RNA sequence: UCUGGUGCCAGCAGCCGCGGUAAUUCCAGCUCCAAUAGCGUAUAUUAAAAUUGUUGCAGUUAAAACGCUCGUAGUUGAAU
RNA sequence: AAGUUAAGGGAGUGAAGACGAUCAGAUACCGUCGUAAUCUUAACCAUAAACUAUGCCGACUAGGUGUUGGAUGAAGUGCUUCCUUCAGUACCUUAUGAGAAAUCAAAGUCUUUGGGUUCU
RNA sequence: UAUGUUC
């Protein structure tokens, strides 16, 4: 019976979308419905920025980002825990 | 057998259970500005006090009343 | 709209002064003159009306003379044998089909060469109810390129 | 109370009365003296009678005109 | 309740910005 | 395409007052509207309508009194006998005792009593109550 | 009986000081209290009586961890058979307060129904003045006037509702399930509850308003 | 008259918040260049007496309630109550003391007043089951359900609730015969005022 | 929710259901009900059926919008 | 999309198939490999949960937040924003509107039942 | 993110 509004995805005034692939599973997913996390991670934790910070040269060494931007399907993004179930009210706030 | 009462906005006639149409009574002054013991009622339907145009309408009753002349 | 979607309501709308406007002092005793002699230099009744409208200042001909730009073109017998929106459906279409002999994998222009030939055959059906176009006229698609004349 | 009303005038076209937005102009360049009629809106280049200028340029709107000159309504 | 809160409640009791300028004086 | 001009005329009226806006404009206003609105007027149901006659097949501002329970065409117009009245009137109005099922006939727009007591019904319009 | 006093209005009517039912009608004052008809239908001192019956119980479920919790669901109608009438439904784990309850809501929503004549003033009203739809969830019912020699031609708790309400003479039409009674009964006081709404011709003609009990009896409450 | 004006033109009650809303469009006299809208107070005047008018006219002033679920507004409504007849109610509202009549406190009035429907909407809605007809000191963001008479002020202010309430009380009073109108008044709108 | 017999058998039952030891439903008696010189059964048909819908159905999810557009016949067509 | 025909292409993936695992079994899920296919050209096929499960045209009915493309008027700096409006496109709220309900600004203006039309 | 039948 319908349960959301957008149908699982945000397609409108459209055909069709590209599909992209899992990045857990590889499973095809179109675009408008893959969950997407852009993670901008350190390369190290902060014990080991510690580490070699001071092991490192130029006494100012700034460590890189990671910027990896991964795309999940629907059964990957919640065993992943990167959605939750959520009730039916509460289903509809998205932020 | 009873006349029922209709909406002084809409002359839609107020059913025996609305409970959300409302009589307004306001009351005339003398020449110093006093409350005298005669008023002048209105009467507005529950269906236009829950679309929230009873301001609205008020104004313009009280407009042809001559109680006030601000119009809108 | 006939094909596809889009009310798009963009038009023109006359004023409610039927008359000739006060200001132009222009006399109507040439109108009819620029006209003629615009169309003899060669332009369909459309852009005549429209040159007339800006370089000219004499809008709505129809109010500068009691009588409209294509019935004076007919009285005067410079109006052309196929009327101007046919005939720009027709060149659209010739346009159309010689781009389609090229390229036969333009699917897109196969289908809206359809429609424009639906729009040219209903359009030629209700000229042709009317006396405006000859009862034998048909629009073969085969010399339509030379139809225009 | 749609009979009386008066500031439809940012209303859209085809309101109440429908009325063009378009008006008639006569134009005059400074230092040229010249009388012509002109269009707003208009779709066509245009050249002045007493010496050949440039004008307006025709856009999707109501032209540009030139950086100078006096232009008028025709309205009586 | 009581007759303690009456003794604190007798120690507590003891240009313009322009748009509405220009309504004002609009007003009289 | 509009098709019915009167119909759109008729749902404009009833969706006005049913919001209760005493106040409504027809936009393509004809002849048929017009004896139509000046029918409804002589029952009661309208006020003083204005037309605005503009160049254009122009329009209609009707006051409303919050007096019309429900105005609607009728389509297609069926023609209809004398005999028949009776029929179309216990299926369509509300009572015997009042509202108006709107005839056209060979002698003018009229309701079934006039076009009773006049004789000659004709083809069914609308009706109102 | 023997109340204590509660409320402006039922202490106004335990004083009396309203006549009738019609004015709180007008006003469209909500009753709120059995009290106020037990000093108004009494069953001596009083022109006609109040009519009550059960027409429908319904053992409904629940479904617990352990077993089902069933209650009774009582349906019962109201009315003088003169122009009033009101339904009451009550839920309860047993009948008897089950039944108690229902009577007791079915007279705080007893309505006036717009009994109306159809052949002559001279003639009491003996139908509705109208077609008259009444609906409730899929079942909607038709009321349309009849000759003055016509019973109610209706369903069974049709006929009951309607002679409840006072009417004498009706054609019925329904559609929908209304094999559910509930949703029947409801929609058929609903239909007869809109029959004093419609705004008939000769209700054209403006009206003062007159007081409303609360402020032309607000001195006499005062001095309590 | 100009001392009056003088009284109340050095508040606040001129600047009302964003979100014009749709009904509030003939009280509000433009949207200032900065984004916050401002009231005509030409218009919040008569609304001020008309709804005195109306508030006069209920014979005894107990059946009147004034509500505020408002710290600032708390202290205006049951001062305002007490220099009036009239009895308020602040701070909390119990969800059923208009429709329940059970319940101990109850206390159905016949005409309700409301410091601002967004925070009190509670009663606005039960006003709706007893036909109590409200009126709300609305803003320029307001809701206007179930509210016939609107006072288009500021609901935000400490200052400009205290002076509605005070100057709402001081026009009923006059309308009363306590005071003549001419006289000037011994009542302070900082004692009105929130601490 | 009368009395015996039978005891998932015999059987009843248009449908829901009854019958395995207390059968308000079978087989009987008594009593009661209905219609009545008439009363059952079978098949067909009408109403019930707004479950064929012109009046007057439904089509997101119960059955049901052609994958989409063009298009002839047909149906319908602004104001004056 | 798959599939068929004929040339070309043929990396990666990979219906079939072959192994290796798991398992009671495992012809499956998992792993290694791998034919057809996937790609291009020229023809067929005419089917999908081809889905907003919602036919198309027209009228009317409500507030707000956006956003895409134009046009109108005005203002911080020849240049940027705001206003109005048209045409798209979503979302939120609201229904004394609808519905069996989920929900729907249409699935509303329907026992107060008829704007036109097609299909089922 | 080993597998793990039936009543």
């Amino acid at each position: 019976p319908k349960k959301r509004r957008n149908g699982g995805r945000s397609k409108h005034n459209r055909g069709h979308v590209n599909p992209l692939r899992c990045s857990n599973c590889g499973r095809c997913v179109p675009k408008d419905k893959a969950i997407k996390r852009f993670n901008i991670r350190n390369i190290v934790d902060t014990s080991a920025q510690r580490d070699i910070k001071e092991a490192s040269v130029y006494s100012t060494f700034q460590l890189p980002k990671l910027y990896i931007k991964q795309c999940y399907c629907v059964s990957c993004a919640i065993h992943s825990r990167f959605v939750r179930v959520r009730s039916r009210e509460q289903r509809r706030v998205r932020k | 057998i009873y006349i029922p009462r209709k909406c002084s906005a809409t002359s839609r006639l107020i059913p025996a259970k609305e409970h959300g149409a409302v009589q307004i009574n306001v009351g005339m002054v003398d020449a110093n500005g006093v409350y005298n013991g005669k008023t002048e009622t209105f009467a507005i339907s529950g269906h236009v006090r829950q679309n929230g145009e009873s301001d609205a309408c008020l104004n313009r009753l009280m407009y042809e009343k001559k109680l006030l002349s601000f119009q809108n | 709209r006939m094909y596809g979607k889009g009310k798009g309501i963009s038009s023109s709308t006359l004023p409610y002064k039927r008359k000739q406007p006060s200001w132009l002092k222009q006399k109507p005793s040439e109108i009819e003159d620029a006209i003629i002699k615009l169309a003899k230099k060669g332009q369909t009744p459309s852009q005549i009306g429209a040159t007339l409208r800006d370089n000219y200042g004499i809008p709505q001909v129809k109010s500068v003379t009691g009588n409209k730009i294509l019935r004076i073109l007919r009285a005067q017998g410079i109006a052309t044998t196929i009327p101007e929106d046919l005939y720009f459906l027709i060149k659209k279409a010739v346009s159309m089909r010689k781009h389609l002999e090229k390229n036969k994998k333009d699917k897109d222009c196969k289908f809206r060469l359809i429609l424009t030939e639906s729009k040219i055959h209903r359009i030629s059906r209700y000229y042709k109810r009317k006396k405006l176009l000859p009862s034998n006229w048909k629009y073969q698609s085969s010399t339509a390129s030379a139809l225009i004349a | 109370n749609p009979d009386p009303v008066e500031e439809s005038k940012k209303h859209k076209l085809k309101r109440l009365i429908p009325t063009p937005n378009s008006y008639f102009m006569d134009v005059k360049c400074p230092g040229c003296l010249q009388i012509t009629t002109l269009f707003s809106h208009a779709q066509n280049v245009v050249l002045c009678g007493s010496c050949n200028i440039m004008l307006c340029q025709p856009t999707g709107g109501k032209c540009k005109l030139t950086e100078g000159c006096s232009f008028r309504k025709k309205i009586e | 309740s009581l007759k303690l809160q009456e003794e604190e409640r007798e120690r507590r009791l003891d240009y313009v910005e322009p748009d509405t300028l220009r309504m004002i004086k609009s007003l009289g | 395409v509009r098709m019915s001009v009167l119909a759109d005329c008729l749902k404009t009226i009833n969706n006005a007052e049913k919001r209760g806006r005493r106040q409504v404009l027809i936009r393509p206003s004809s002849k048929v509207v017009i004896k139509f609105l000046q029918y409804m007027q002589k029952k009661g149901y309208i006020g003083s309508f204005e037309i605005v006659d503009d160049h254009r097949s122009g329009k209609i501002v009707v006051n409303l009194l919050g007096r019309i329970n429900k105005c609607a065409v009728i389509s297609p117009r069926y023609d209809v006998k004398l005999d028949e009245i009776e029929k179309i009137i216990t299926s369509i109005l509300p009572s015997r005792l009042f509202g108006h099922l709107i005839l056209t006939t060979p002698y003018g727009i009229m309701d079934h009593e006039e076009a009773r007591r006049k004789h000659t019904g004709g083809k069914v319009l609308g009706f109102f109550f | 009986k023997n109340w204590v006093p509660v409320t402006k209005l039922g202490r106004l009517v335990k004083e009396g000081k309203i006549v009738s039912i019609e004015e709180i009608y007008l006003h469209s004052l909500p009753i709120k209290e059995y009290q106020i008809i037990d000093y108004f239908f009494q069953p001596n001192e009083c022109s006609h009586p109040l009519k009550d019956d059960v027409v429908k119980i319904m053992p409904v479920q629940k479904q617990t961890r352990a077993g089902q919790r069933t209650r009774f669901k009582a349906f019962v109608a109201i009315g003088d058979g003169n122009g009033h009438c009101g339904l009451g439904v009550k839920c309860a784990k047993e009948v008897a307060t089950a039944i108690r309850g229902a009577i007791i809501s079915a007279k705080l929503s007893l309505i006036p129904v717009r009994r109306g004549y159809w052949g002559n003033k001279i003639g009491d009203p003996h139908t509705v003045p109208m077609k008259v739809s009444g609906k409730c969830g899929s079942v909607r019912i038709r009321l349309v006037p009849a000759p003055r020699g016509t019973q109610i031609v209706g369903a069974p708790t049709t006929k009951k509702m309607l002679n409840f309400a006072g009417i004498k003479d009706c054609f019925s039409s329904s559609c929908g399930k209304t094999k559910t009674k509930g949703n029947f009964l409801r929609a058929i006081f609903n239909a007869l509850s809109k029959t004093y709404g419609y705004l008939t011709p000769d209700l054209w003609k403006v009206t003062n308003f007159d007081k409303s009990p609360y402020e032309e009896w607000s001195d006499f409450l005062e001095t309590y | 008259k100009e001392e009056s004006i003088a009284k109340m033109l050095i508040c606040k009650v001129h600047i009302g918040t964003k979100n014009l809303e749709n009904k509030m469009k003939r009280y509000v006299y433009t949207r200032a260049k900065d984004g916050v809208h401002i009231i005509n107070l030409a218009k919040t005047y008569e609304k001020l007496q008309l709804a005195a008018r109306i508030i006069v006219a209920i014979s005894n002033p107990a059946d009147v309630v004034v509500v505020s679920a408002r710290p600032f507004g708390s202290r205006a409504v049951l001062k305002f109550a007490q220099y009036t007849g009239a009895q308020a109610i602040a701070g909390r509202w119990t969800p059923g003391m208009l429709t329940n009549q059970i319940i101990q406190k109850f206390t159905e009035p016949r005409l309700l007043i409301v410091t601002d429907p967004r925070t009190d909407a509670q009663s606005v809605k039960e006003s709706a089951y007893a036909n109590i007809p409200v009126i709300a000191l609305c803003d320029s963001d307001s809701p206007l359900e179930h509210v016939d008479i609107a006072i288009p002020c500021n609901n935000k202010g400490k200052e400009s609730i205290a002076l509605m309430y005070w100057l709402l009380a001081q026009e009923v009073l006059y309308l009363k015969g306590v005071i003549p109108r001419s006289e000037p008044w011994n009542v302070m709108v900082d004692m009105f005022l929130w601490r």
